RNA sequence: AAGCUCGUAUCAGUUUUAUGAGGUAAAGCGAAUGAUUAGAGGUUCCGGGGUCGAAAUGACCUUGACCUAUUCUCAAACUUUAAAUAUGUAAGAAGUCCUUGUUACUUAAUUGAACGUGGACAUUUGAAUGAAGAGCUUUUAGUGGGCCAUUUUUGGUAAGC
RNA sequence: GAGAACAGAAAUCUCCAGUAGAACAAAAGGGUAAAAGCCCCCUUGAUUUUGAUUUUCAGUGUGAAUACAAACCAUGAAAGU
RNA sequence: GGUUGCGGCCAUAUCUACCAGAAAGCACCGUUUCCCGUCCGAUCAACUGUAGUUAAGCUGGUAAGAGCCUGACCGAGUAGUGUAGUGGGUGACCAUACGCGAAACUCAGGUGCUGCAAUCU
């Protein structure tokens, strides 16, 4: 939390869905494997690394995932970070560097997250 | 030209404390120092002899030597882009005894207990500190309690 | 009450003060002398007059405290000369008092015209009993207001004993 | 000729291309400085212990 | 107070109140402080002390070691002590002030192992001397000599009491020069006089002096020595065998008591006076706006 | 040769007061702060008017004493000299420089110049205290004294009692019960604290119920 | 640039927790020092003037000073208080305990101090996040005119100073 | 502050109050009250040997300083210094 | 619980004014042959514990007391401040966004806790 405060200039952030959680792991969701980022893409390529924990599918992920489980540390890092596109259909906003508050685009816009992270997904 | 003298720049630094002066009192020299003890450094002017640099204030470093009316206390300085090791000689006026390290070692002592107290029970122990976790859903009740709804309020001025 | 918050007399302490050193002191240091019996003492000039014509350190002037029985010998012989009476003031607010007489001759002691004729101020230091814990190396303390010696309490003290009196508002 | 008089700018940026070395520690440290008194005996308390250390493997 | 004089609040607010121990004008820090800190390689080594205090005529002889927490008192002989070595008279003395340090010597040598070991010197006869270390054995039991207030006069009665201590069997670091008997004027001490007042001898040959210069005195005080049928010449004999006594069992006796601890606290809440509460205060001012106010 | 006050408006430096350090310095231009009846007592002059900063700025030693002149000539010529007090709240303290001008930017501190009393915003500049009875007059006293001052300045009515520091009806709550009594244009409030005894000598009138 | 010794090790221009250090910003001035507006009540065998006067250590007015409780206003080189940012150390295997050797140091004392021997407890072995790894060595280039922005900031009326 | 002949604004004598408003060669700032100031007493440690340390720093020198070790002394009843 | 000797923290202990203090203890107090020190046996030194006293010291208690200590959504989320913007405004300056956050003030409570040893109705 006091890092995100931080950064909060420079990113955009909430809380995620199980929805866009799921499409973020089918569609850009890889594996750092001696780093190397392995597209996830087979069910055997995660029991591979992740299974030492339990975890051995690309849907036991996502749920270690999104429950926030006791083994979140590995299962989140084993995730390279995400690559996605620019928002599909724009901001929203006509100037990004202000906070969500304030009519731009940074800082904790919660459940307004998914919203984006869908478009750029 | 400029000054830069041993104790420049050290007006309210080496300054007494508001209603502290006087003589130290008597426990300052009782506290018993060993080697290896993290000490906290924080000069006092009454004593001159032995005083630390102005640097070492507030400064933290380790006991190395003990001798008659003083420990020898290193520190590391950095300077550049890297730290060197300095063997500061304090008196025992300059030097207390750091909680530092306290909440850590009590926490070991209170660790192997709560570890014994679980083996000799069924395992299951979990300690190791975790951060200040997010809280849990909960419920607000109004039995005595209904909201009082506020407004901003106008301009004003007394005066 | 009143058991011995008596009222005893701390001491008596005469003192000439010549307007300088030599001749002129020592014989009004022999004059404190063959008076209080014991070896008197000088004083020098705290700084420098010019118009008193007085040097810092000058050695300018002599005096004695005298204490126990001795001082109500001289107090009295004094007392004689200023004839027992004395002025409202003269006494402080703290209990003493004080007063001068010049001709030293004027009470008890010759004359002899190679020791002269000198002025004293005469300074009498009164207390009560247990006095010494104000005084004293250890737990030095202090006098309890309702055994302070007041003016008052020494004037009519005075008054009393002595059969003297006050004179003037 | 005046010229620029003194700066820090840019110092710790070249600090930081190549370190601030995190101070390395060592198990064992020196007796440099150690009271004199105390090291002289110190010596002879170990060769001491060596000694007997040594008549232990007999 | 007189009005001119009188502290205002800024006096009083910037006020720096001493330690109590010497606003009470008892303790001396600065003699403290160098009595009592020890060498920071001594570790733990307590720094003992031998205090010895005068009250108005009962002598105080302990052995002190200093404890953040509070000094702690390994051992305390007080002169009140001496009726049971046979001495019922005169306990502000030198020879007093001797003889109680001499059971404190004895008293804690004993509870520390060198009863046996180290006796010091039996024989007094005012000799100079410390007591000497055993050659292989425990070196002697060392005390420093806490006067407090005292001044240091060469005569005075605070080194009766060290000169007992030492000639107890402790070490006690000291020197001749404030001995009853040392010379002014050459660096030399009688014994022949020393011994004197350790035994009694200036008191004593006051008696005998006052037998025949004035007998109205002489019973006006020392009316105790008469009254118990003690002459002079037996008052040497009187501390020696104290001396003899004392160290054949310094082993402290404590009072016999009656009336318990409890009871003492008993009798005394009787004479205590009790702080009032804040409802009480209320009641007295109010009740004071009733009076003074309120047009009587 | 006295510059123009533009050229000190703002609090360009950091305090400058005249000091053992300073010493050198001239005399302010504003030396009387207290105009009008300031001998009269609190309940004369329940009104309170103000002239109060809109800027973080400076005031000269001048504009103060000119703007007081001003203020001062008006509310007296249209009400005298007893209808009103006027007090100035402001006091120059901030010594300016000036590079008296061989060389030229070579070692430039200046030498002392004038004064300014170094004003925030809502600062209190004038004060007025009167009878309501008074408003029209004393509010376009101040009004004028403003055309004297850089910066813009706000007038406000006040809400307390003259130079008091309580709103009309709370003073009066205490004064028509015991509390208040009379100082010298000001007045001395009763404490529930201190000394029970030398609380009753002054103020005989509390300690009493009803009227 | 050459590498070299190692490898999940150890590593951090970050947070968190625990424990220190600081005297800036603010604030304060019916708190010290130092400034500054106003009255009110005091006090003189005791600064000066005036009426009475033979004077008075006389009474009375009088303005000054000092005292008391108040009042408006200030400080880079004032301050009781005292931030935000920034800053020292600690968060274990180099750990915590127990059992009792060594010495010439040290103790009244095999007392202590230091260094050991023997024994008891494994990765929820002791916060977070990250780590295309970590450590170490040798040698050598260029450079040693700098300038700009936001914020803090000194001199200057000011400056693209 | 209140008191005492000559004696006055200021000479010397006494008592009360006194957080340091004094003093400590000197600039200023720290510091200090049974002292770090004032008076007295005894003195030469302002000495000997050769290293370590802190500031300035390249972690060179120089200056100044700190805590020890090994001597020899001073002073003190002593702990000490 | 009282008291003393040695203390730790060093005002909740200090300051001002009253009042109470049994018993013990401390104290004040008596004396000047002796050691010792003074202009002065006041301090300091000795001696008695005998001739005297709770007057003072000391301890405690009272006070819309001074001070000091503690608390609180009392003031004040104020002042100040880290971060942000192609925010406002000629400017001076000011709002807003994510954070941190005082001091005065006001009101309430409080007025030494305590260690070792000896002693005491
Ligand atoms: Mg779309
Ligand atoms: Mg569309
Ligand atoms: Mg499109
Ligand atoms: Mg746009
Ligand atoms: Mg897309
Ligand atoms: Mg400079
Ligand atoms: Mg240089
Ligand atoms: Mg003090
Ligand atoms: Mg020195
Ligand atoms: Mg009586
Ligand atoms: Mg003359
Ligand atoms: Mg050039
Ligand atoms: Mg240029
Ligand atoms: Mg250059
Ligand atoms: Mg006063
Ligand atoms: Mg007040
Ligand atoms: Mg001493
Ligand atoms: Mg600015
Ligand atoms: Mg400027
Ligand atoms: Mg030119
Ligand atoms: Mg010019
Ligand atoms: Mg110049
Ligand atoms: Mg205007
Ligand atoms: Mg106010
Ligand atoms: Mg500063
Ligand atoms: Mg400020
Ligand atoms: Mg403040
Ligand atoms: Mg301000
Ligand atoms: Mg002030
Ligand atoms: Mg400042
Ligand atoms: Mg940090
Ligand atoms: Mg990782
Ligand atoms: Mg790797
Ligand atoms: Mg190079
Ligand atoms: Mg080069
Ligand atoms: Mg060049
Ligand atoms: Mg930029
Ligand atoms: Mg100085
Ligand atoms: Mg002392
Ligand atoms: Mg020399
Ligand atoms: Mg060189
Ligand atoms: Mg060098
Ligand atoms: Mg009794
Ligand atoms: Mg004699
Ligand atoms: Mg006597
Ligand atoms: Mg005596
Ligand atoms: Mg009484
Ligand atoms: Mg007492
Ligand atoms: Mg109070
Ligand atoms: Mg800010
Ligand atoms: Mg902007
Ligand atoms: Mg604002």
């Amino acid at each position: 939390l006091e890092l995100l405060k931080l950064i909060e200039p420079y990113v955009a952030y909430g809380y995620p869905s199980y929805s866009t959680i799921r499409q973020l792991v089918y569609k850009r969701g890889f594996g750092k494997i001696n780093k190397q980022r392995v597209p996830l893409s087979d069910n055997a390529i995660i029991e591979a690394n992740l299974g030492k924990y339990g975890i051995l599918s690309i849907d036991d992920l996502i749920h270690e995932i999104i429950t926030v489980g006791p083994h979140f540390k590995q299962a989140n890092n084993f995730l390279w970070p995400f690559k996605l596109s620019n928002p599909s259909g724009g901001w929203g906003v006509p100037r990004k560097f202000k906070h969500f508050i304030q009519g731009g685009s940074f800082g904790n816009r919660e459940e307004f997250i998914n919203k984006l992270v869908k478009s750029m997904n | 030209g400029k000054s830069h003298g041993y104790r420049s720049r050290t007006r309210y630094m080496f300054q007494r404390d508001f209603r502290k002066h006087g003589a130290v009192h008597l426990s300052t020299y009782l506290k018993v120092y060993k080697v290896g003890d993290i000490v906290d450094i924080k000069a006092n002017g009454s004593i001159q002899k032995g005083m630390p640099h102005k640097f070492y204030q507030g400064k933290t470093g380790v006991v190395y030597n003990v001798t008659k009316s003083s420990v020898g206390v290193i520190i590391n300085k950095m300077v550049g882009n890297r730290y060197l090791e300095k063997r500061l000689n304090l008196r025992v006026e300059h030097i207390k005894h750091s909680k530092c390290r306290q909440e850590f070692l009590e926490r070991v002592k209170a660790n192997a207990a709560k570890r014994a107290e679980a083996k000799a029970q069924g395992v299951a122990v979990q300690l190791k500190r975790q951060p200040a976790q997010p809280r849990e859903s909960r419920i607000v009740s109004t039995e005595g309690n209904v909201p009082q709804t506020l407004a901003p309020v106008p301009y004003e001025t007394f005066i | 009450q009143n058991p011995m918050r008596d009222l005893k007399i701390e001491k008596l302490v005469l003192n000439i003060s010549v307007g300088e050193s030599g001749d002129r002191l020592t014989r009004a240091s022999k004059v404190l002398e063959q008076l209080s019996g014991q070896t008197p003492v000088q004083s020098k000039a705290r700084y420098t007059v010019r118009t008193f014509g007085i040097r810092r350190n000058e050695k300018i002037a002599v005096h004695v405290t005298v204490r126990g029985p001795k001082a109500e010998e001289i107090l009295e012989r004094g007392l004689k000369v200023k004839e027992y009476q004395l002025r409202d003031r003269n006494f402080s607010a703290t209990g003493n008092f004080g007063f001068g007489i010049d001709e030293h001759i004027d009470l008890g002691i010759k004359y002899d015209p190679s020791i002269g004729i000198f002025g004293m101020d005469f300074y009498v230091v009164m207390n009560r009993p247990g006095a010494r814990v104000t005084r004293r190396k250890r737990c030095k303390g202090t006098v309890g207001n309702s055994h302070k010696t007041t003016k008052e309490d020494t004037v009519s003290w005075f008054k009393q004993k002595y059969d003297a009196d006050v004179l003037d508002k | 000729a005046k010229s620029k008089n003194h700066t820090a700018h840019n110092q710790t940026r070249k600090a930081h291309r190549n370190g601030i070395k995190k101070p390395k520690t060592y198990k064992y440290p020196s007796l440099k400085g150690v009271d004199p008194k105390f090291r002289r005996n110190h010596k002879h308390a170990l060769h001491g212990t060596a000694k007997a250390l040594a008549a232990a493997k007999k | 107070a007189f009005q001119k004089d009188a502290k205002s609040s800024a006096y009083s607010s910037r006020f720096q109140t001493p330690f109590r121990r010497r606003r009470e004008g008892k303790t001396d820090y600065y003699q403290r402080k160098r009595l009592v800190t020890q060498h920071k390689a001594k570790y733990n080594t307590p720094k003992y002390r031998l205090v010895v205090r005068f009250t108005n005529k009962d002598i105080i002889c302990q052995i002190i070691s200093s404890t953040i927490t509070g000094d702690v008192v390994l051992a305390a002989a007080y002169s009140h002590e001496l009726p049971r070595y046979g001495i019922t008279h005169g306990l502000t003395n030198w020879a007093a002030a001797y003889a109680t340090g001499l059971l404190i010597a004895r008293r804690t040598l004993q509870k520390l192992g060198l009863d046996e070991t180290y006796k010091g010197v039996e024989e007094v006869e005012g000799e100079y001397e410390l007591t000497e270390a055993v050659e292989d054995g425990p070196r002697p039991f060392k005390v420093f000599l806490d006067i407090g207030l005292q001044r240091t006069t060469t005569g005075a009665r605070v080194f009766g009491a060290l000169k007992g201590a030492s000639d107890g069997g402790l070490y006690v670091p000291h020197s001749e020069n404030r001995f009853p008997g040392w010379d002014f004027e050459t660096e030399e001490i009688d014994p022949e006089l020393l011994r004197s007042y350790i035994f009694g001898g200036h008191v004593s040959q006051y008696m005998e002096e006052l037998a025949d210069d004035d007998e109205e005195r002489f019973s006006e005080l020392f009316k105790g020595y008469l009254a118990d049928d003690i002459d002079a010449d037996s008052l040497e004999d009187i501390y020696t065998s104290a001396h003899e006594a004392i160290r054949a069992d310094p082993a402290f006796k404590p009072t016999e008591k009656k009336f318990t601890k409890e009871q003492y606290a008993a009798e005394s809440k009787k004479y205590r006076q009790t702080k009032l509460s804040k409802e009480e205060r209320a009641a007295r001012v109010a009740a004071k706006i009733a009076a003074l106010a309120g047009q009587q | 040769a006295r510059r123009p006050a533009r050229c000190y408006r703002y609090q360009k430096n950091k305090p400058y007061p005249k000091s053992r350090y300073n010493r050198a310095v001239p005399d302010s231009k504003i030396r009387i702060y207290d105009l009008g009846k300031k001998k009269a007592t609190v309940d004369e002059f329940p009104l309170c008017v103000h002239l109060v900063s809109n800027e973080l700025e400076q005031l000269s030693s001048e504009a103060l004493e000119a703007a007081r002149i001003c203020a001062n000539k008006y509310m007296t010529t249209v009400s005298g000299r007893d209808a009103f007090h006027l007090r100035v709240r402001v006091h120059p303290f901030h010594v300016l420089r000036i590079n008296k001008m061989q060389q030229g930017m070579r070692g430039a501190w200046g030498k002392p110049h004038g004064l300014a009393a170094r004003v925030d915003i809502g600062q209190i500049i004038f004060s007025v205290r009167t009878k309501d009875s008074n408003k029209d007059v004393v509010v376009e006293g101040l009004r004028r004294a403003r055309y004297k001052f850089p910066g813009q300045q706000k007038i406000i009515l006040s809400k307390k009692w003259g130079f008091t520091n309580l709103d009309r009806p709370e003073y009066l709550k205490k004064r028509e019960a015991g509390e208040v009594k009379d100082d010298g244009a000001f007045v001395k409030f009763l404490s529930k604290k201190g000394s029970l005894e030398n609380n009753i000598r002054e103020f005989p009138e509390y300690f009493a119920a009803q009227a």
